[PDB]
DNA sequence: TATTGGCCTTGAACGTGCCTGGAGACTAGGGAGTAATCCCCTTGGCGGTTAAAACGCGGGGGACAGCGCGTACGTGCGTTTAAGCGGTGCTAGAGCTGTCTACGACCAATTGAGCGGCCTCGGCACCGGGATTCTCCA
DNA sequence: TGGAGAATCCCGGTGCCGAGGCCGCTCAATTGGTCGTAGACAGCTCTAGCACCGCTTAAACGCACGTACGCGCTGTCCCCCGCGTTTTAACCGCCAAGGGGATTACTCCCTAGTCTCCAGGCACGTTCAAGGCCAAT
């Protein structure tokens, strides 16, 4: 058995060496279509549009997680909590 | 609904790429909410761009222009 | 003459013709929010008589500025000018 | 060349018994110039995207929808449409 | 009605906006309805900001709008705060919070 | 040791006037500008605008620093809070 | 050495306007460095604008354009 | 007899194409005879620098073709290029390997 | 229209034995278009500020100085000035 | 003596002259608006793996609260320091006008550089596979 | 420090799909002459930026002091992590039917361009009522 935290570091090293998308494609397409439903009914999407949206979303989430990690480390912790996300989004200027 | 397609392992992988070591139990709902807000804004701008052009199909150019409008310029899709 | 006391008027002060004395008295009273306890010779006899006569003749209170902004003209400017046309 | 006359008329329409200072007037002029530049640039980009050589009311409406937030965008679109309809009626 | 603002029912100059659109290198041609729409939008935004500033100045017993009132009006409104979130106002101060 | 600080905060958040002496700021501005070009000349309005922009920027930075300090269970701001605020802000 | 003209009481006033209750003793040097970095980046672009049009006097519109280039739009100084 | 403007200027990027883009882009009423040359030279210089850094990054990983990850590595490992391309996301680029020191085992 | 031919020529100039992929060319095309738009917009703004109807090498030089970092701006200015002088020398 | 008065400073509202830019009218040419056609291209089914999501559950390390202690930061007062407000003197350089030429727009032939389509073969991804090195504990 | 034992790297084999090298033609880059004005250039008027200087007084600096706050330590209990079974729906391949994007003749209304008339908008100089300051009281 590996002590808690070794597999986390292994995953961190592994997922920072790759460039593939980390979200399953079909649920993301369904979510995108459901969100777009409220703007105009019976919309069609090119595959490139959904791919670009997915790429942008993953990049944004990775950056937000980096900021959240910095905020959590500031408060003498190792575990990220929602309050760190709120602080990062507040300082960034996203949340009012 | 479809938001549960963004599962716990997916958010875990996204956090792992971001360097996060330990994750709490209430992180995933916050991630789902922020992702919904971001997607809503981008899709609203893209749909407005599509509507102005007298079209029923969303192209990659609309997404690229919408992302550029938010200061999130994206390369590789034209 | 100035209707508040009976001295020579100096001009348009918080609503109509008044003198420098009554203008000064009103501005001190309003700015300081002063409260006391109760003719030209008797114009200095009691603040109450002069003050109540000033409010009675119709000269207005809101003409004084709470923030005491300087210069310009107040809302009664068009009215002052129309009255001054005569 | 400034917007002082028009801003003063708008203020007299809104608050008939409230004045404005010189520095506030300068701030209002800067605000009007900034908003004009933003909307005009967005309209120009919209016209360039669709391979059009003209800027019309459609591009202005789309730019207003893209820039202003929800209720502001709704009311601005309503006011602009009313103005264009009245002008066209003549 | 001779002036285009009279036809459009506006208090902003349609002709000056048209001239600025023409001599600004935005497009080769400018439609006849774009200046009207733009002037109406600008007038509405100015009226909104001025109304909020006047209300802020009338809360306190003041009778003249200074930049502090404009800053207070913009900061306390959710829509205008988002519209002008990256704008510095001369002699406006900060919101009396914290 | 908390009353005077609160009174100062109240008065300086209601104050809306400038908070730096003008002659030292003018000297600093000219000293910085002398590096890029020699025998430079300035208008008064340019120096006023520079001062006002600097003051607004510093006030905003201090607000963010106070937020970062409060996040860490403290009431005293430290250089680490300023550094974290500028790092997340994206300034380099 | 004119940076010391930004005295400690001035920095304390600026912090008080920001809602700060307690200030450490190492804040002041960091604030001075931050202010110098900001002013350098603004003044560089202001002088670059001034060199265009063959002028020897820096105008307010130069600093206004320099600020607007950095997403720090400022109202009340013309333009 | 006809000579290309790029050959006169000694460039690889096109001068006529840049001139046409400047004319059609609604930037100025007139365009000077030397502006496209300057613009093309600047663009060529920037492209050459990025290509050099990306090629070195690709050679580091024992590859002979440049892929988006090499471009991202070259851009993010250079301070000036990173400052220039600060708000830009590269598709299929990834992130730089970076772990905080505290998170490491004691 | 695209910049693939010129990008390939520059790549062969700097790295003789080194290829590229299609996605990398897409990214480079986006990069070139972005830089072109930035410089052209800055030059147009500079021309409009000074009340002039022409964009010359001077506006390009000033825009390059305004938009690029220090060493990059210096090298770009040197290269552009050299190119303009070489172009003017011939006729 | 803390209250009368008299003279002095003040910042938006008003008049006046004049000039440059908006309004009206007319015409020519091209940009935008509709149809008709063509064919990619997007949506929708069906069935067989099989990798990924879901689930159970023991425990170990980390979040969180309580308490003690030392010094750094706040507060007050006497004493320097120099910022702030005038007045005066003296140009450097901004700001506008005139002349006239050098440069860039525009048009018509003319030519060659650069997109599209189509083989093809070499870099790169995938599998064993033993070799070697990270973790963990006792 | 030594021992299992998973995770990881250094090695060929292989074949497949995309990078990369031609052709033909069309369409955009080049040439050359003519012409109208944008901008270089020189000269003159006058704002305004920069120097000093004296006096007054509020900010800056120094110093003694004591208490509130930061930071380290200890204990305990919640709750996330690592791993081994079940359950599920994401991928992949194929296919077929339209739906909508892209292209092309074509025609007609919309907007640029020029010339003339004259009032809106800017620059001033001048109120002028209201807040401010002073001595005699
Ligand atoms: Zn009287």
């Amino acid at each position: 058995r590996y002590r808690p935290g070794t597999v986390a570091l292994r995953e961190i090293r592994r997922y920072q060496k790759s460039t593939e998308l980390l979200i399953r494609k079909l649920p993301f397409q369904r979510l995108v279509r459901e969100i777009a439903q409220d703007f105009k009914t019976d919309l069609r999407f090119q595959s490139a549009a959904i791919g670009a949206l997915q790429e942008a979303s993953e990049a944004y989430l990775v950056g937000l997680f980096e900021d959240t990690n910095l905020c959590a480390i500031h408060a003498k912790r190792v575990t990220i909590m929602p309050k760190d996300i709120q602080l990062a989004r507040r300082i960034r200027g996203e949340r009012a | 609904d479809n938001i549960q397609g963004i599962t716990k392992p997916a958010i875990r992988r996204l956090a792992r790429r971001g360097g996060v070591k330990r994750i709490s139990g209430l992180i995933y709902e916050e991630t789902r909410g922020v992702l919904k807000v971001f997607l809503e804004n981008v899709i609203r701008d893209a749909v407005t761009y599509t509507e102005h052009a007298k079209r029923k199909t969303v192209t990659a150019m609309d997404v690229v222009y919408a992302l550029k409008r938010q200061g999130r310029t994206l390369y590789g899709f034209g | 003459l100035c209707p508040v006391c009976g001295d020579k008027v100096s001009g348009y002060h918080y609503g109509l013709l008044t003198c420098e004395s009554c203008k000064g008295f009103f501005k001190r009273t309003v700015q300081n929010n002063k409260r006391y306890t109760c003719d030209k010779t008797q114009r200095k006899r009691c603040p109450y008589c002069r003050f109540q006569k000033c409010l009675s003749v119709g000269m207005k209170l809101e003409a004084v500025r709470a923030d005491r902004m300087r210069g310009g003209r107040n809302k009664f400017g068009p009215m002052y000018k129309r009255d001054r046309a005569l | 060349e400034s917007y002082s006359v028009y801003v003063y008329k708008v203020l007299k329409q809104v608050h008939p018994d409230t004045g404005i200072s010189s520095k506030a007037m300068g701030i209002m002029n800067s605000f009007v110039n900034d908003i004009f530049e933003r909307i005009a640039g967005e309209a120009s980009r919209l016209a360039h995207y669709n391979k059009r050589s003209t800027i019309t009311s459609r591009e202005i409406q789309t730019a207003v929808r893209l820039l202003l937030p929800g209720e502001l965008a709704k009311h601005a679109v309503s006011e602009g449409t009313k103005a264009v309809t009245k002008y066209t009626s003549s | 009605a001779k002036t285009r603002s009279s036809r459009a029912g506006l208090q902003f100059p349609v002709g000056r906006v048209h001239r600025l659109l023409r001599k600004g290198n935005y497009s080769e041609r400018v439609g006849a309805g774009a200046p009207v729409y733009l002037a109406a939008v600008l007038e509405y935004l100015t009226a909104e900001i001025l109304e909020l500033a006047g209300n802020a100045a009338r809360d306190n017993k003041k009778t003249r709008i200074i930049p502090r009132h404009l800053q207070l009006a913009i900061r306390n409104d959710e829509e205008l705060n988002k519209l002008l979130g990256r704008v510095t106002i001369a002699q406006g101060g900060v919101l009396p919070n914290i």
